[PDB]
RNA sequence: AGGACCGAACCGACUAAUGAAAAAUUAGCGGAUGACUUGUGGCUGGGGGUGAAAGGCCAAUCAAACCGGGAGAUAGCU
RNA sequence: GCUCGCCGGAAGACCAAGGGUUCCUGUCCAACGUUAAUCGGGGCAGGGUGAGUCGACCCCUAAGGCGAGGCCGAAAGGCGUAGUCGAUGGGAAACAGGUUAAUAUUCCUGUACUUGGUGUUACUGCGAAGGGGGGACGGAGAAGGCUAUGUUGGCCGGGCGACGGUUGUCCCGGUUUAAGCGUGUAGGCUGGUUUUCCAGGCAAAUCCGGAAAAUCAAGGCUGAGGCGUGAUGACGAGGCACUACGGUGCUGAAGCAACAAAUGCCCUGCUUCCAGGAAAAGCCUCUAAGCAUCAGGUAACAUCAAAUCGUACCCCAAACCGACACGGUGGUCAGGUAGAGAAUACCAAGGCGCUUGAGAGAACUCGGGUGAAGGAACUAGGCAAAAUGGUGCCGUAACUUCGGGAGAAGGCACGCUGAUAUGUAGGUGAGGUCCCUCGCGGAUGGAGCUGAAAUCAGUCGAAGAUACCAGCUGGCUGCAACUGUUUAUUAAAAACACAGCACUGUGCAAACACGAAAGUGGACGUAUACGGUGUGACGCCUCCCGGUGCCGGAAGGUUAAUU
């Protein structure tokens, strides 16, 4: 049982790319940003209360973060987490 | 016996064998076991305290009764075996009541002798008792010093010690090295000598034998240079300097006993 | 040719890392030297 | 069987000629089941360690490491 | 794109360590790249790392670390008990195919497995900080059984030749398929089952150990591979539709047999040797306190569960350690022909041509090739080159510690073809036939397959161990017995070490060593042991105690604090 608090804080975007796009299409599966923090249950979770759908699994990865250079000085871009969550037969998510 | 290896390589060639064909071909009795992990010589500083010591193969420690208070249960022996951890041979004994343990093994012991520890004992071979009880001009090893104890003296490959003398409530021992040594009379010992007794005999035959038994190279004082031994330096071979330890104590005769707490115990001091 | 520096993380924890440093008296005097010299990495730890 | 033999890997470094290289090259050379070799981790600390002993080795530094301090040592010398 | 060349026990493929975006795409060429650069590991932007079963975490411990109390220490702190950490070791579980520009045992497809809860009905002794078993272990050697893998034939598809021949004993390609589940084999280990008692296993034990007694000779454990299923599937040479020339979608034949065969597996086995070969948990089992008709245990079945972190890419290197796009770096994989071979040569798969080129064809330098006659005259020195170089057989001195010396030396044979023998000796081994406690069984049987070595006869060349590969040999002699070790980076030796020898200390709270100490090593050793010193295999051997040391003595002389 997850607090409707927490839920709300785990999403934090869909994730739009080619790869992405792919995964909707064909296996059915949404690519999410989620916080760092966000365990794969309480993805799954959140994913059902608050868009409304099935969820089959959440395999979640931690992109690590960009080291960048904003002319002479160096930067690192924020380490972020990915959810592809793979929604059940016949569900199609707005 | 003792088996002079034939010279079919240097290093072979001056090797002499001592092989007991009645040893147990076999893994040991495991529950008598324990680790022992090697030291190198060197203490709980980390600091090597005695050299020359280092490496040599893996070895358990087989627990060896020295202390025999099996009283009034005869054993029988069961087997002898090799140990790593002494040039004595142990034998594996059955107690009546169900019960391992493992001894030195004595001179004639061998598989089937029946032996026995109490004050009521048999004197006979590898049976233990007070030496009170013990007759003068016996033959024993595995001598306590003090009651209760443990057997401390006499456990190498062929010693014993003579009782020479019972005065009241201590015993005369003449132990090996020729010290006569005033013991309590109540102090256990086993009776006979200890067994494998051409272990003298043995010759390594070459270095990597010594390495085996764990045993690092010596280097000689006079071939290091003066800032590491008080014999180093000298142009060529010289030595012109009277013979001392790596700590600058003499070597050749100086003696070293410092026990003032058990003079009175030492009869006769060897010769 | 084998070089002096042969790179292990784990050893170098161990060796000069925050802990290690903590463990000790000298450490944490190092610890504070860094502190008051103003270093950014106050030790090897990443 | 063997600190046995011939010989690749592997470990070494006797001869040779020759910066890519703050010790390498190519051609040969020694050991190659052992007192062998190697990975990972551990321990020994500076008049201290370790040393099959050469004053060797202890982070390209060693008849006393490096870093900071006494310290602007002292310099009848340049 | 087509040729050419190089690596191929790597210059290929996959990891660890280390790095940390270098991966992929688009875009830009100032700088960086030893030249140019449209290219890049460079700049900028975007994208990319998907796990119950791989690894970490986790449970367990080794060396070692920390260490409540504690012992010790001016202070700081040292050592260490209980404990708790610490992998490089032990501990549950996944395979095949397909897919991305870039991930995959992680996605998808198929087919699996694991150990937890929870609930069940069925049963009914459960229970640990304790007991026992197990886990649990060395070197070498030898086979035998296997597979990976390869070769040939069969089969299936395609081919009929740019130049003489090529419808055949011809040419090219393919002929692949897992874990799991079932079977429990080659083979290895052990005698089982029941009963009774017992000073043992810190207490108890129905467990282990020990005694008896009965009765049956098969009982159990282990075990590669094969076979079956998994699989009416998947993959499949290439054909066929579309084409953003990147590819996408459909489709799909055969898919067998024999022989050879590992250093891999059975094997943590067996045999043997002495130098005598981790630990703890998981796992099995036994009970105690306990609880007692409850919990807990095992039984299947249902359901829920398996979080977290790593996953790109380089990884013998242009990405790690070397200031560089410059030598070092642990593991795994190991095709063909020749070969003893992981050597060597040429190749496969795959990967590269080393980020300045173009000419010229002087001296001189480097790295190679050949050389008349002579053959060490060179030189400090045959330094360097040259030479020797294989298998089999014959043959082989002094001296010797009887092992050696010895590959001593020195010689002969060596290709191809045919025959012996349309392929032998051997190896393997199908049908058939017989037996049978019935199976992965035993006999007999020899088809097919594979296949040396030799002899005889012929034959070609200047030359048959034809290339690469691959000892130079002998004689006298110093030193060190020997194998070893050493000055990282001018010294590898006659130096150090060594087995052996001797002296000497040390009676165990050992001497000695590291420690203001506690303590630790010596050693869980005990004089056949340990320390120190010298000598240095083996053989034959090996006067002086005045000096300096050490050992013993203590009559006298001298002699401190103290008084």
């Amino acid at each position: 049982m997850i607090r409707e608090e927490r839920l709300l804080k785990v999403l934090r975007a869909p994730h739009v790319s080619e790869k992405a796009s792919t995964a909707m299409e064909k296996s059915n599966t949404i690519v999410l940003k989620v916080a760092k923090d966000a365990t794969k249950a309480e993805i799954k979770a959140a994913v059902q209360k608050l868009f409304e759908v099935e969820v089959e699994v959440v395999n979640t990865l931690v992109v690590k973060g960009k080291v960048k250079r904003h002319g002479q000085r160096i930067g690192r871009r924020s380490d972020w987490k990915k959810a592809y969550v793979t929604l059940k037969e016949g569900q199609n998510l707005d | 016996a003792v088996v002079k290896c034939k010279p079919t390589s240097p290093g072979r060639r001056h090797v002499v064998k001592v092989v007991n064909p009645e040893l147990h071909k076999g893994k040991p009795f495991a529950p008598l076991l324990e680790k022992n992990s090697k030291s190198g010589g060197r203490n709980n500083n980390g600091r090597i305290t005695t050299r020359h010591i280092g490496g040599g193969h893996k070895q358990a420690y087989r627990i060896v009764d020295f202390k025999r208070n099996k009283d009034g249960i005869p054993a029988v022996v069961e087997r002898l075996e090799y140990d790593p951890n002494r040039s004595a041979n142990i034998a594996l004994v059955l107690y009546k009541d169900g019960e391992r343990r493992y001894i030195l093994a004595p001179k004639g012991l061998k598989a089937g002798d029946q032996i026995q520890s109490g004050v009521d004992a048999a004197i006979k071979p590898g049976n233990t008792l007070p030496m009170r009880n013990i007759p003068v001009g016996s033959t024993v090893h595995n001598v306590e010093m003090k009651p209760g104890k443990g057997g401390q003296l006499a456990r190498s490959a062929g010693t014993y010690v003579q009782i020479v003398a019972r005065d009241g409530a201590y015993v005369t021992l003449r132990l090996r090295s020729g010290e006569m040594r005033k013991v309590e009379a109540d102090c256990r010992a086993t009776l006979g000598e200890v067994g494998n007794a051409e272990h003298m005999l043995r010759v390594l035959g070459k270095a990597g034998a010594a390495r085996w038994r764990g045993v690092r190279p010596t280097v000689r004082g006079t071939a290091m240079n003066p800032v590491d031994h008080p014999h180093g330096g000298g142009e060529g071979r010289n030595f012109g300097k009277h013979p001392v330890t790596p700590w600058g104590v003499q070597t050749k005769g100086k003696k070293t006993r410092s026990n003032k707490r058990t003079d009175k115990f030492i009869v006769r001091r060897r010769s | 040719m084998k070089r002096t520096f042969q790179p292990s993380v784990l050893k170098r924890n161990r060796s000069h890392g925050f802990r290690a440093r903590m463990a000790t008296k000298n450490g944490r005097q190092v610890l504070a030297r860094r502190r008051a010299k103003g270093r950014a990495r106050l030790t090897v730890s990443k």
